């Protein structure tokens, strides 16, 4: 979808809440911080 | 106009002076002193999102 | 993949291909002629002679 900046990828999988396209989506959690996978 | 100027390989015919695109914009341009012909291009963008 | 006589794997997935998806969803995804969405230009593609 473009270039994020302030979050770190994470190789997990959730059940999202703030899609951010083509699949990725963020969320936020665990010292605590912004993810995407 | 503002954009990137850039080595257009396609060739002009000499009577014209200006290419186009589907809109009426130009799109290349002849150099007045070296007489080369350029590629225009507006510089990149797209929005932000939060 | 023995239910009863009947054959699926015209429907059911294909592992040997790299798209994990059956040989009808591949004929009918070749068919349709679709144009680019969402691709990442870089803005380099985007300038050129294409
Ligand atoms: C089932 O269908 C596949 C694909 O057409 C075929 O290669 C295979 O021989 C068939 N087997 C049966 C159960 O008749």
């Amino acid at each position: 979808a473009g270039c994020l900046i302030g979050a770190e990828y994470v190789n997990n999988s959730y059940e999202c809440d703030i899609p951010i396209g083509a699949g990725i989506c963020a969320s936020y959690q665990t010292s605590q911080s912004i993810i995407a996978y | 106009g503002t954009g990137v100027l850039t080595e257009s390989n396609k060739k002009f015919l000499p009577f014209q002076q200006f290419g186009r695109d589907i809109a009426d914009t130009t799109d290349a341009v002849r150099d007045p002193q070296t007489l080369e012909i350029l590629d225009i291009t507006p510089c990149s963008f797209g929005g932000v999102s939060v | 993949k023995y239910f009863g006589g009947f054959n699926f794997s015209q429907i059911l997935p294909d592992p040997s291909k790299p798209s994990k998806r059956s040989p009808i969803e591949d004929l009918l995804f070749n068919k349709v002629t679709l144009a680019d969405a969402g691709f990442i230009k870089q803005y380099g593609d985007c300038l050129g002679d294409i």
